[PDB]
RNA sequence: GUAUGUAUUUAUUUUAGAACUAGUUACUAACAUUUUUUUUUUAAAAAAUAAUUAUAUAG
RNA sequence: GAAUCUCUUUGCCUUUUGGCUUAGAUCAAGUGUAGUAUCUGUUCUGUAACAACUG
């Protein structure tokens, strides 16, 4: 939706280092974005 | 055959449509400098008039609301009016003439405007950081024609004067499908049919073909009308069954949308040409034509 | 994603000998691989051999004559076992005549390659078709129609774009002209420094060179009749 | 990847149809980086071997 | 004898192949993803008459 060349802010770990400690988080990350490289359509079903 | 007709503007009337879903009442825009609304019912009269821009009007479309309205014209300006008391919400100033506009079904603050040097400029009502203008569109190399947003409020159409036809979702500044051949021709009204099936766009070899709008967009023919010089506008039936187009002539032509058949073909008093020409949703069997003479003629 | 077919000698079925000929119609007898590249699972030679030795109305295929059967008695006396040069002398394909000596003296297994697979009768097909086939007689039509260059088929592109472009120009016009703001037409560009308008002058005007009659009069009636013609397309429009 | 071509007007000249559905072919695209030598039986048996790559292509 | 309309052979050919050389030369076995093309299958088929006014 950008119209306009610009640095925008995310924080991947959406709240997660509050109950979960970082490494597993970054673990947690890479299960994740795997599968979405991986298969894409059932992972993505799986978080819905 | 005609059965009544409307003191309607001097000097030609170059848009008029009908309430989406009730019909009650109808407008025009018209050339000379006036915006007017007439009821379909009750009075035959002109309930509210109302002046509008400085220059001839181009375009009209509506809110799905229905409180307000939009209007566009060769001053180089859009305009957005209350239908009800009249009175402007926003005044906007382009650069080129515009072309057409469209105001989304889903939200009433969303609107595309498509100007003459291929760009179509996506404003917006609420937000108020850069002139409202959310993003503009440049995948169009020549000046476009009409544009057409989708009935579900996601997707919507464009055609241009470089005998192209693109597909935008809604805020995207990409075209997911050009629908573009050798032997084209560039069409200046595009429409989609009750049934969602399909949307037909009228090309400049006095056709009318028809495309899917379902994914894989592909390409029946309506012939028999010569509509090459001027852009005419084309409207469907309320069940959708029936398309009807107006000519260079001054006749309406009906066909069959389920066999492609030319069923019947009406003359209209005016010796100018006809080129919007829209259908009224809850009341079956009855069109309403209107040209270059003036007046606004209620065909059955 | 067709898996890659190196040795392409096969059988010839009727679809490649009707591919072949109607090739050879249009592309003539002595480019052989842009016949061969119209059907697959063959060779530019194998095209060569199927036209020379079967396909070919000049070659000879009929029963041999009492004269020509003793001919041939004498000439594979003569000539020992050289049948090329023999069957040159009958003006007849050479394995014709080997059967035929075959069947005068006298009175495959599967998975085998045959290598005489021109010279023999073709094979009718199944009554539906093959899918490759199919996409054979598809591609085969797809290419013996244009008969264009590069060029020629973006001239009539260009055509078919100036000519729509050309309506949209004249459609603003009415259009502005309705509204009542009269914008003239304007012209095509010069690309050189002397291009010519054709409007503005008669550009290499000829006078007929007069005579001995006449022609004050009929002067006089051709410049009324098409004075009046331009009043009339300019009030009501041809 | 070049060559080469095409597009970019404002300072106002007087008045037979309807619906549902998925893969197979071609062609194109400066757009994108899972070892070696065997043996043997009909999956199991043997033997073996060694601090880590280019932004470079045009008629 | 002669004109009008209409059909056969006979003439006419009227959208009726516009250079050269070493056939000018070479070769059509790549994966994904994407665009374009086409191709199979299934189901369903208000009008008339009478009484009154002519504004």
């Amino acid at each position: 939706k950008a119209t306009e060349p610009q640095m925008v802010l995310f924080n991947i770990y959406d709240d997660w280092l509050d109950r979960i400690s970082s490494y597993t988080a970054f673990s947690r990350l890479t299960l994740l974005l795997r599968a979405l490289k991986t298969n894409e359509e059932s992972a993505k079903m799986i978080l819905l | 055959k005609v059965i009544r007709n409307y003191p309607g503007h001097p000097e030609g009337t170059t848009a008029l449509k009908f309430l989406p879903k009730t019909g009650h009442l109808i407008l025009s825009g018209g050339n000379d400098h006036t915006i007017k609304i007439w009821d379909f019912y009750h009075d035959y009269e002109c309930l509210r008039d109302f002046q509008g821009h400085n220059k001839p009007i181009k375009a009209l479309r509506f809110t799905e609301d229905c409180q307000s309205f939009l209007s566009s014209s060769f001053d180089r300006s859009v305009k957005i009016w209350d239908t009800e008391t009249g009175k402007v919400k926003t005044r906007l100033h382009l650069n080129s003439t515009p072309a057409d506009v469209e105001s989304r079904p889903t939200n009433p603050h969303e609107f595309i405007v498509g100007l003459s040097n291929s760009k179509i400029l996506h404003y917006d009502d609420r937000v108020s950081e850069n002139q409202g203008l959310v993003q503009t569109y440049d995948h169009h190399l020549s000046s476009i024609l009409a544009l057409k947003y989708f009935p579900d409020g996601s997707k919507f159409i464009s055609s241009s004067e470089d005998k192209t036809v693109r597909i935008w979702e809604n805020q995207i500044n990409v075209p997911i499908k050009q629908i573009s051949d050798t032997a084209q021709h560039s069409m200046p009204f595009l429409n989609v049919h009750p049934s969602q099936n399909y949307f037909c766009a009228q090309s400049m070899d006095n056709r009318i073909y028809s495309f899917s709008l379902k994914p894989k967009y592909k390409r029946k023919i309506f012939k028999g009308h010569s509509s090459a010089g001027y852009g005419i506008s084309l409207a469907f039936s309320g069940d959708g069954r029936y398309i009807c187009s107006g000519d260079s002539k001054s006749r309406l032509f009906t066909w069959d949308w389920n066999t492609s058949r030319l069923l019947n073909n009406i003359k209209i008093p005016g010796n100018k040409p006809i080129t919007q020409v829209d259908w009224h949703p809850q009341e079956t069997s009855k069109v309403i034509c209107s040209g270059a003479a003036g007046k606004i003629y209620v065909c059955d | 994603p067709p898996v890659p077919i190196y040795v392409k000698g096969g059988v010839w079925t009727n679809v490649e000998d009707q591919i072949l000929k109607a090739a050879v119609q249009k592309y003539g007898t002595h480019q052989w691989s842009k016949v061969a590249s119209l059907l697959q699972k063959k060779t530019a030679r194998q095209s060569e051999l199927r036209w020379n030795e079967y396909l070919n109305p000049k070659l000879n295929f009929t029963e041999f004559s009492k004269e020509e059967d003793a001919q041939l008695l004498d000439l594979a006396r003569e000539l020992p076992n050289q049948w090329r040069t023999i069957a040159d002398m009958m003006a007849r394909p050479a394995q014709v005549c080997v059967e035929r000596y075959n069947r005068l003296l006298e009175s495959l297994k599967a998975g085998d390659i045959n290598p005489n697979a021109e010279t023999q009768m073709a094979r009718p097909d199944n009554g539906d078709l093959e899918d490759e086939e199919k996409e054979m007689l598809a591609e085969a039509r797809a290419r013996l129609l244009n008969t264009q260059g590069k060029k020629a088929t973006r001239k009539i592109r260009e055509r078919m774009l100036e000519e729509s472009k050309r309506i949209a120009e004249l459609q603003k016009r009415r259009e502005l002209k309705q509204a009542g703001i009269n914008v003239a037409i304007k012209k095509p560009k010069k690309k050189y420094g002397t291009d010519i308008d054709y409007n503005e002058d008669i550009v290499y005007e000829q006078a007929p060179m007069p005579g001995i009659y006449d022609t004050s009069t009929e002067d006089r009636q051709i410049k009324k009749k098409f004075e009046q013609f331009e009043r009339k397309v300019n009030r009501k429009g041809l």
